[PDB]
């Protein structure tokens, strides 16, 4: 973007969290967000073999920053453990903070009560239902405007 | 605030053909920012445009 | 030319059609009143965000490659000015955002409406206000997206000359982006009476 | 108090509909239609006293 | 598209808050491998 | 039959349908044709950037990526007795998700032609030309999340 | 009900808030585009003049405001609890045609200007009292939509 | 409006042709230039310019100003073919048509030639790039001009331009030459012109216009002035020969037609303003050239207008007839004249 | 409503305010642009032709006065329960003095741009430009007769 | 609301009043420009034709006079019941009237800039250019007769 | 009204008794334009030919007396009560001279331009010219004969 | 005759099958045209290129094998006594395919000629115009796709 004054706040520190937690929150998959962690872990572990060895534009670039791709896919699985996103699916590692009724016709909508919130993440009984949209598009609007 | 940033700089630069210049760089400064205030807030939105992509 | 031609014909065709009405005592017979009154406000509510969001988006798209394209041939000699430059397109897609969030707000007002008020006084307004304020931010950010993506395109070529002109043109840039900014404010204003369907 | 007998509410909606969708797909084809491949440099160069 | 929209939004939305930039670049005098 | 159900419901919705694919291949299409002129332009005097060069290819085809997800999930709510709610809904998602990837199409054409024929002479220009792809491309995104967020009112308290 | 006011006057009420902003917006961007290709044009060759030369900039600008003015008080007298009679909206439809291209007609006239005015007014200042005169007739057009409209919201209202 | 279709096609091609124009040298690099005292610390001052290293393979005792020229020639072909390549339909068709210019100028320069019988390798060097047609060095046999336009010329691009000179007699000589070169560029004026006005948009079309006025001016000029000296030309038949595009035409252009003298061209150039102090005092070709710079600063005014193409084309040609200038007197070390150099960035 | 005073009436009247402001402001504007190209292009060599020229620019400013006064009138002369006799009579009234000024705007665009561009040489030609921007003046002059004679029998005799 | 005199009567009669004013305003435009631009092109070669030279834009404004009068004539036969048939003439007149001024106009200004530009070369063209912007003007005469002729049978023997 | 006597038949009548003369003055326009720019032309260099060379203006100046006179005998037939076919046969009437004599003065100004300009060339192009100009003002004469015809059964055995 | 199934409801399904082969058709001829004009002007120098440059006439010809298939499937949906919704669905299906096909032969015609012309000299461009091409045969599968998705919905649950 451009250099520096001198004696000036740098931006490439606070960059190296912001930068990938940014790219975390728009990403969001801990599933996509893995195989980012693997396939920069992959240039990381191998980093002496690949500065021996030429590269080219696209190896080059990529293997300067794999410790950006390794945070950002470290940031991308947080969040998608914070969005119950794995693969596009949920994982039900805690108890859901909605109760679905006791008994109810095949077909039937149904609408859970509320029991408790949910510790880490969004909770997994979002998943599937017909309001999923419209309470993760508040959610995470609001997270936006407010990590904005 | 508005008239504050846009004025009290260049009122301290003039009372310390230059001063015309930092009349105008501070009026640009102003404008700019009152802008990008709302145009980075609602920009910040992409955050949740692309989760939801 | 085969268009002005469908244009004259379709013209002729109305005029004849309205005056074949008229004369034979059947005047009121075209009447937009109930064209209105007896259209869905759905109808209107669903086409002024979708071409709300559809013409800002236009816009934007309009000033990014106008931009763009500048930016990248005067980045041949030097490259320098492409992210200095790039506050041209961060002003064209400004726009697209206004659209978005003029398509959030009125999607928001997207509410199943009953059989028998189904056309009732505030559902009719509640149609025409999100139509025509959909139609208003689009447009503007149409417009506005085309006029700051053509003085993006003016700042990038001269700038690549001399540094200096950025500074100069990004006020005109900024005057351009306000057009955008009014556009929303007008567009939530006529909105801002329109309760959901009911 | 009905709109028409032919042209009905629900012929005119979808009329206009289609209408609107024509139109965007017709302005579209004409930017692919003035889409013009760039001839100059897929060519050999005839040139022998310059290249 | 998520890594250049993060680079947009500290170029943008963060630097122009701090960033005042156009500072001089440091290239010292250095020898390196010149590849022919 | 029924005034909040009419026979011509079903319209809308179908038509949305086609035109979410519809518009956004049209896009995708004038992107490729352009940013492939750009690339065949490019690649005779320089054949080492022939796979750098091909993303604003790959960019305009998330366009169609966009809109083959709006017309899979509008056939989601289609049904013959369906509300003119439902197809008035179907009907914006799908000419919002079209026009906006069009337009991003068109942009990304464009803006990826001049990249690919600036970045041979400028090699920094394709950190600018991605950028401005990125730029071009969100909005086919934006496009996309407001015919999502019509999307999920569609069969919401429809009766 | 009232067969003055039946329901479906509110889209003529908001069809002339929609085409005063709209106009207003697309003079306003021709008269600052055009401006603005004069204002660079004469940058590469004489960048100290940019500083006086904005003044078709600034009031082509002001167009958009007065289509801003226009649509604020149309959108004001329309609610969904009002009477809003087909008089008041045909009339507010007038009001935003007419506002709206007289700030277009205003606008175009600016930016021929502009585009012109600033490319001559590099070679000798003398020229500058002549191209503002010429900016204010071309503005004045602008300024009689917008007491033309106002005149008509207010008899509409009443 | 004006830049709201031009960057679809033509956005690229404006955005280098204008950083082209930015590395055209200004008035500084002139006169550092000017105060060079070889050939070798020219090419050095040069390096330090946008013209880069394009003399780095040059040897210093190959280093001359006829390389020199030759160089620099072919670095403003390579950017003007590279433009054109990256350019299609009303763009590709207008630079077809800026390199017609130069090839009707290659098949007179061919033809002079060849009646003369001058050397062959020489005759090559000495021809314009841009313009070149297949059949080009067939030129240096062919000399019927019957011959010439159906074995040669109906081939060419150049065979809408040759309609009237079948009139004149079939064996062909210096004058011939001449007159076929006038008819042929004249109409060839006409036919760019019609292609401006009917295709080439606004603000690119008038400012074209006005470029091929004066073009036209300058030639028609040119011509009369050619044609005093020789006692052989007819009044009517000259019409023929002086273009019908300019501002001239018609009542100016009528005038030089019938003109006899040099005072004669002068009363028939006394209705525009701006060409009479050309022919009042001093050079004639220096304020040409001068006029010509003017113009195409101010075509260099209009954005998104693709006359920029046009303007940098003569500019950076003057840029090279400079260099040459330049380096010529540096060899020569006649350096009273060294600074007479026309630049206007 | 009534027969002679539908609801539906004051369209014609706000349609005519709506022609008269548009047509005589797009006349207005093109005389006064067709005007400035010229005096920015001429004005250049000269210096007294600053106010030589600035004639079809005031000439072609006239034009949006018979706009903004046939509007006032109309906009006054409307009304709720007006006949449609009275909204047609305003809409010929506003169309006569629109396109009428539409016309003179062109013509005063057309000569002054002209008379500019040809007077530079001599300021002899500044009367004749006066006559010929006078002579095109009158026909918005004739177009604004004919819409106030209109505009006074909007509502003469009306029921 | 008699079927003879139906409400919407006076409405062609309006159009007509605009029409007989607005399409002769057009001809007399054009007219008017291209003479002038002739005019002024002409003037610098000689100052002393300009008065002589005035004679096509003179024409051209009586063509706006022949609108002005038959407008004058129709625009007062108007009235709140008027019969079908006498709003059928007035529109007819009007359409006669203006749209032979509009022919006529464009006739004398193709004419007459020309004639000017020739009046430059040859002085005694002068009398050719009269005679044909006479032949022009005839055709504007045609139709104010024809308009003067219908308005005689606007209320005559009309119930 | 009755079925066979309405109150909009007089509409057709004075649309063809406006379009008798509007059609016929545009053709005469249009062939007295061309033919007095082709005599300025010639006239630049010879002022001899000038008033020899005007047949091509008088030939197309005949061709508005045809509309003139078809207009008249229109505009007499026509009434309140007149049925639809007297308004059709008027109208019919109307058109067919007025769209014969614009075809009529297009080849007049065609020819008669054609003429003027190459006439200083040969003297028997005079002749010529006069020639092709009867053949083509008879395309006028035949448009006039069939208006008359028609206009001579327009009231005939008519109720 | 039913409200749901109405006698005009088999015009929208063979609107739609002709649409779905008519435009995939002409993205096929306009693809396969324009590939062939680059093979002919490439292979005047290139004998070994006869082959190996058909593969965009190859993939354009595919676009057609898309709405073949669409418009077989869509037929044999097709029956007198058919839903308007299943009318709708195969009309969407049809203009789906076929006006994505239409641009995936556009997008090959244009990027297949590039390719083919670059390939006459750099046989490496080869490579990347197939790669190229594919970015558009897979926007005639995202019609296809989209298409055989409605088709599915057809008469699943209709009455
Ligand atoms: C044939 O299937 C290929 C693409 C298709 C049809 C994708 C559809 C799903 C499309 O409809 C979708 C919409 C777009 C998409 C999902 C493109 C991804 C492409 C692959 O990219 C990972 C390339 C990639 C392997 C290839 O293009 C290059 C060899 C390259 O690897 C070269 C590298 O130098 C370069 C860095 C890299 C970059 C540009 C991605 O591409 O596979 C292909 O061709
Ligand atoms: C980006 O727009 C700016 C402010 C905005 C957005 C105003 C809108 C709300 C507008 O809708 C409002 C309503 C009206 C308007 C238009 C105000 C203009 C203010 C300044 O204009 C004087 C300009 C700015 C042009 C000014 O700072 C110039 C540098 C200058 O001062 C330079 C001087 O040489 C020159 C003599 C002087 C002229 C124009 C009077 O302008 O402030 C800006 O930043
Ligand atoms: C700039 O308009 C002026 C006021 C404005 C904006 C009026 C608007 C409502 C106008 O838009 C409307 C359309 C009405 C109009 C058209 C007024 C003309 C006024 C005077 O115009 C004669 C000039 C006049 C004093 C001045 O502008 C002239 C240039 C001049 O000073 C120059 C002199 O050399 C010359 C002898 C003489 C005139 C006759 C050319 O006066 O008043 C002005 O300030
Ligand atoms: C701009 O105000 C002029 C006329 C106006 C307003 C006309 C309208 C009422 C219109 O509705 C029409 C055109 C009717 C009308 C009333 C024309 C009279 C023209 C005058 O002519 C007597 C000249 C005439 C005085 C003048 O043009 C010249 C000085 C001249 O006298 C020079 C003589 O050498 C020449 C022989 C003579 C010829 C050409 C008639 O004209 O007034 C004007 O221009
Ligand atoms: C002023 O009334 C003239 C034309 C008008 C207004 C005609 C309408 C009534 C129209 O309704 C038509 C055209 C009726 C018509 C047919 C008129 C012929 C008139 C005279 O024609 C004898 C010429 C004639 C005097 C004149 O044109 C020439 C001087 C000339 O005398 C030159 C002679 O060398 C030549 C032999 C002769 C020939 C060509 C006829 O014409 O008057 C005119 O202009
Ligand atoms: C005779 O018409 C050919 C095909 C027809 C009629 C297709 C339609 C049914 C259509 O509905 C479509 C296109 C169905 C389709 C997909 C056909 C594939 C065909 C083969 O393509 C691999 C070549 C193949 C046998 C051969 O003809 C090739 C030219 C080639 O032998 C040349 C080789 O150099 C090259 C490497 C390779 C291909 C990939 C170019 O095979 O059949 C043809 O041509």
């Amino acid at each position: 973007y451009g250099i520096a004054q001198y004696r000036e706040i740098n931006a490439g520190l606070p960059t190296i969290v912001t930068f990938p937690f940014m790219f975390a929150i728009m990403f969001g998959d801990m599933g996509h967000g893995f195989l980012m962690t693997l396939a920069a872990l992959s240039l990381v572990l191998n980093e002496k073999k690949i500065n021996k060895m030429k590269r080219g534009e696209i190896f080059d670039m990529a293997f300067t920053g794999r410790y950006i791709i390794l945070l950002m896919g470290v940031f991308s699985m947080y969040t998608g453990f914070l969005y119950n996103d794995i693969f596009s699916k949920t994982m039900t590692i805690f108890k859901s903070g909605w109760k679905w009724p006791d008994h109810w016709k095949k077909g039937e909508s149904i609408t859970a009560t509320s029991v408790g919130t949910y510790p880490i993440g969004l909770d997994w009984a979002w998943h599937g239902t017909e309001n999923a949209l419209l309470f993760s598009n508040s959610y995470k609007m609001k997270l936006s405007i407010l990590m904005g | 605030c508005i008239p504050w940033l846009l004025l009290v700089k260049p009122l301290h630069f003039k009372f310390t053909e230059d001063f015309g210049d930092i009349m105008i760089h501070q009026v640009i400064h102003t404008i700019e920012f009152c802008l990008n205030c709302v145009s980075h807030t609602a920009s910040y939105l992409r955050l949740w445009a692309l989760s939801l992509a | 030319s085969f268009s002005h031609f469908l244009y004259y014909l379709v013209l002729i065709v109305v005029i004849v059609y309205g005056l074949y009405k008229l004369f034979t005592g059947h005047g009121s017979d075209i009447n937009f009143g109930k064209f209105l009154l007896r259209t869905s406000p759905y109808m209107w509510a669903n086409l002024g965000i979708a071409l709300c969001v559809g013409l800002s988006v236009v816009g934007a798209a309009w000033g990014i490659f106008i931009t763009g394209s500048s930016m990248i041939g005067a980045g041949v000699r030097a490259p320098r000015i492409t992210t200095k430059n790039l506050i041209s397109i961060i002003f064209c897609e400004v726009v697209a955002i206004y659209g978005l969030i003029i398509a959030i707000v009125f999607s928001s007002k997207l509410t199943v409406a009953t059989a028998e008020n189904m056309y009732s006084k505030s559902n009719l307004y509640t149609g025409y206000s999100l139509f025509w304020a959909g139609i208003t931010v689009g447009a503007s950010n149409l417009i506005c997206g085309i006029a700051v993506g053509i003085t993006g395109a003016t700042a990038a070529i001269s700038d690549a000359a001399d540094s200096a002109l950025f500074v100069k043109i990004l006020v005109i840039e900024i005057f351009g982006s306000i057009l955008g900014l009014l556009g929303l404010i007008v567009g939530l204003l006529m909105a801002g009476k329109a309760s959901e369907f009911q | 108090d009905i709109l028409s007998s032919i042209w009905t509410e629900g012929l005119l909606m979808c009329l206009i509909v289609s209408a609107l969708l024509l139109f965007i797909l017709i302005v579209a084809l004409s930017w692919i239609s003035n889409l013009d491949i760039t001839y100059g440099a897929l060519e050999k160069s005839t040139n022998p006293i310059k290249k | 598209s998520a890594m250049l929209h993060s680079l947009r939004l500290h170029w943008v939305e963060s630097m122009s808050k701090f960033f005042v930039g156009e500072g001089l670049p440091y290239e010292p005098f250095a020898f390196e491998y010149k590849d022919m | 039959m029924t005034e909040l159900c009419p026979v011509y419901a079903p319209f809308f919705g179908a038509i949305g349908c086609a035109s979410a694919i519809i518009f956004t291949s049209l896009g995708a299409a004038y992107g490729t044709a352009k940013s492939g002129v750009g690339i065949c332009a490019t690649c005779v005097l320089r054949p080492d950037l022939l796979f750098k060069n091909i993303v604003p290819v790959i960019m305009a085809g998330i366009i169609a990526i966009y809109g083959l997800v709006v017309s899979v999930l509008v056939c989601y709510s289609l049904g013959q007795k369906q509300a003119l709610y439902t197809g008035f809904i179907q009907l914006g998602a799908g000419l919002s998700v079209g026009l906006s990837g069009l337009a991003a199409g068109f942009a990304i054409g464009i803006v990826g032609d001049a990249g690919v024929r600036g970045s041979s002479q400028q090699p920094r220009l394709f950190v600018g030309m991605i950028l401005i792809l990125i730029f071009a491309e969100v909005l086919g995104l934006y496009g996309l999340i407001v015919a999502l967020l019509l999307n999920s009112r569609a069969t919401q308290d429809v009766v | 009900s009232n067969i003055y006011a039946p329901l479906y006057a509110p889209f003529f009420g908001f069809a002339g808030c929609a085409a005063a902003m709209v106009l207003s917006c697309l003079g306003a961007a021709i008269g600052t585009a055009k401006s603005g290709i004069g204002i660079a044009g004469i940058g590469t060759f004489k960048p100290e003049l940019i500083m006086k030369s904005l003044i078709p900039v600034v009031m082509s600008g002001i167009l958009a405001i007065y289509g801003l003015v226009v649509a604020v008080l149309i959108a004001g007298n329309l609610s969904p609890t009002e009477d809003y009679t087909l008089f008041n909206g045909f009339m507010h439809l007038s009001c935003g045609l007419c506002v709206g291209f007289a700030c277009l007609s205003s606008g175009y006239a600016i930016g021929m200007v502009g585009d012109v005015g600033v490319r001559k007014y590099m070679h000798q200042p003398r020229l500058f009292v002549g191209i503002v005169l010429i900016l204010i007739f071309s503005e004045v057009l602008g300024l009689y939509g917008m007491i033309v409209a106002l005149i008509l919201n207010t008899r509409g209202s009443e | 409006m004006e830049g709201v279709y031009f960057n679809i096609d033509n956005g690229f091609i404006e955005g280098v042709v204008r950083g082209y124009r930015n590395g055209l040298l200004s008035n500084n690099q002139y006169i550092n230039l000017t105060q060079c005292d070889t050939l070798e610390d020219l090419k050095l001052q040069l390096s330090s310019t946008d013209y880069g290293n394009f003399l780095s393979s040059v040897s210093s005792e190959s280093l001359t100003t006829s390389l020199i020229q030759e160089y620099a020639s072919s670095k403003l072909y390579h950017e003007f073919n590279y433009i054109r390549d990256q350019s299609s339909g009303s763009t590709r068709k207008f630079m077809d048509y800026i390199t017609y210019g130069y090839m009707i100028d290659n098949v007179a320069l061919m033809i002079t030639g060849t009646i003369h019988d001058r050397d062959k390798g020489e005759i090559l060097q000495r021809c314009h790039p841009l313009g070149w047609f297949d059949t080009l060095p067939t030129l240096s046999v062919a000399t019927d001009l019957e011959s010439l336009y159906e074995t040669v010329l109906v081939d060419t691009p150049l065979a809408p331009y040759f309609k009237n000179c079948f009139d004149t007699a079939e064996e062909l000589d210096d004058m011939n030459i001449e007159i076929i070169r006038n008819k042929l560029y004249k109409a060839y004026l006409e036919d760019f012109y019609n292609f401006v006005t009917e295709e080439i948009p606004e603000p690119a079309k008038e400012c074209m216009q006005t470029l091929l006025g004066f073009e036209a001016d300058r030639r028609s000029i040119n011509i009369a002035l050619n044609s005093l000296q020789s006692s052989d030309i007819d009044p009517d038949l000259k019409s023929d020969l002086l273009p019908n595009i300019g501002k001239l035409y018609p009542l100016a252009t009528f005038h030089l037609a019938q003109a006899q003298d040099f005072e004669g061209v002068r009363a028939a150039l006394a209705n525009v303003y701006e060409y009479r102090g050309f022919l009042e005092t001093g050079n004639l070709e220096d304020h040409f050239y001068q006029l010509e710079m003017e113009l195409c600063r101010d075509a260099f005014t209009q954005q998104f207008a693709i006359s920029t193409v046009w303007a940098w084309m003569k500019s950076k040609e003057q840029e090279v007839r400079n260099i040459t200038w330049i380096a010529e007197c540096i060899a020569q070390n006649q350096r009273e004249r060294i600074n007479n150099y026309i630049s206007v960035y």
